[PDB]
This record gives C-alpha cells, sequence and structure tokens, in this order.
C-alpha cells in the first residue's frame, strides 16, 4: 500500500527543531479531532496568532499539499505542505 | 508558507518537560 513517500521525507528534510514546534498548533488545529486540516482550520490559527492567509491564500497552498485531491491534511502531510514551498525555488 | 516557524512557534509544542 504506496502512493506517496513525500510525508515522510519532510520529517526528515526538516530539523527536530522544525518538528517541535511542528506539534505546537497541531492540537489548536483540529477542531472535531477526527478528520484533517482544511482552510478554515488552517486560517484559525494563523489568524489567532499573526499570520493573515485569505481564502485564496490557503487555498493555493492545500492546493499543492494535496496530491490526491481532497483539501484535507494528513497526520504527516502536514509537514510536506511546508516542503513544497521550502525548497520550491527554480 | 515558506517560513512559517512563525504560527508554528507562536503556541509552540508546549511541553515543558
Ligand atoms: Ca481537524
Ligand atoms: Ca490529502
Amino acid at each position: 500500500a504506496s502512493m506517496t513517500d513525500q510525508q515522510a521525507e519532510a520529517r526528515a528534510f526538516l530539523s527536530e527543531e522544525m518538528i517541535a514546534e511542528f506539534k505546537a498548533a497541531f492540537d489548536m488545529f483540529d477542531a472535531d479531532g477526527g478528520g484533517d486540516i482544511s482552510t478554515k482550520e488552517l486560517g484559525t490559527v494563523m489568524r489567532m496568532l499573526g499570520q493573515n492567509p485569505t481564502k485564496c491564500e490557503l487555498d493555493a497552498i492545500i492546493c499543492e499539499v494535496d496530491e490526491d485531491g481532497s483539501g484535507t491534511i494528513d497526520f504527516e502531510e502536514f509537514l510536506v505542505m511546508m516542503v513544497r514551498q521550502m525548497k520550491e525555488d527554480a | 508558507r515558506m517560513s512559517a516557524d512563525a504560527m508554528l512557534r507562536a503556541l509552540l509544542g508546549s511541553k515543558h518537560k
């Protein structure tokens, strides 16, 4: 059962320092606590912290995160979402 | 989107121990 191991390499691509803080909003993120992170869950912790990513903003990232096209961020998927933007540069 | 350490560090893991 393999589809994409990008979520795995993500944890390895980032330093332990990132992983630690990564679990910061990981709690406040999930609203229902039994699904994943969507465009709404993002603006939440992002708006109640400092960031201000509009609808189209978050939609732009999530669109790249979800490789299958579900619009939801899985566990490790939350790490690859940033990896697709970090190294991503020419 | 790139340097999201801000929001990530905002609440922080809150482990302490
Ligand atoms: Ca959730
Ligand atoms: Ca997905």
